[PDB]
């Protein structure tokens, strides 16, 4: 995350860590044995971490679960970047607590100019590198259509909205991916892609997880 | 240019 701040220890509980020997995505917990994440974070052998804010030091109360199942959505387009989004099943249920929440899903879309909070454990740097110990958060706006295909033209597809600021210097960037975008407490996004981070009218773009929502119950009572 | 936001970054179209 560029340009966010601190969100505080497990503020964010439905937060998790994809681990393959270093954090490489993020995801958001949904029930006690379902993550939901981006299409393109998919590979063999993850390790979901719950309960974490410092990735880097082990406290005691965190969760690592392997998962036993990483399912892409099946129209997932690794060119287009299309139906960017997948459901992680966890071998083992996940224990709720205070710092172990899952995150509602939406019942129906969010709109322009709706806020909404974005958090991850992503590059904080637009140019450079540097990534964080603990969780970072940003509030964003989800921006117009106009905006979103002005910044991409051709790129946006009914399942992308674009949120962020076209001044630049705010945005989620590597190491995000996969990770919420919560408006009025729901998941209405998921980090998915952008051109850089933070950048002079290219906002990030989103996941658009009200799209998705009968896929992911149907996928859930399949497996 | 068009990243996915993984480590390490992926291509898309752009
Ligand atoms: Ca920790």
């Amino acid at each position: 995350i560029v340009g966010g701040y601190t969100c505080g220890a497990n503020t964010v509980p439905y937060q998790v860590s994809l681990n393959s020997g270093y954090h490489f995505c993020g995801g958001s917990l949904i029930n006690s044995q379902w993550v939901v994440s981006a299409a393109h974070c998919y590979k063999s052998g993850i390790q979901v971490r719950l309960g974490e804010d410092n990735i880097n030091v082990v406290e005691g109360n965190e969760q690592f679960i392997s998962a036993s199942k990483s399912i892409v959505h099946p129209s997932y387009n690794s060119n287009t970047l299309n139906n960017d989004i997948m459901l992680i099943k966890l071998k083992s249920a996940a224990s709720l607590n205070s710092r172990v929440a899952s995150i509602s899903l939406p019942t129906s879309c969010a709109s322009a100019g709706t806020q909404c909070l974005i958090s991850g454990w992503g590059n904080t740097k637009s140019s450079g590198t540097s990534y964080p110990d603990v969780l970072k958060c940003l509030k964003a706006p989800i921006l117009s259509d106009s905006s979103c295909k002005s910044a991409y033209p051709g790129q946006i597809t009914s399942n992308m909205f674009c949120a962020g600021y076209l001044e630049g210097g705010k945005d989620s960037c590597q190491g995000d991916s996969g990770g919420p975008v919560v408006c009025s407490g729901k998941l209405q996004g998921i980090v998915s892609w952008g051109s850089g981070c933070a950048q002079k009218n290219k906002p990030g773009v989103y996941t658009k997880v009200c799209n998705y929502v009968s896929w992911i119950k149907q996928t859930i009572a399949s497996n | 240019g068009c990243w996915t936001k993984s480590i390490p970054p992926k291509p898309c179209f752009g």
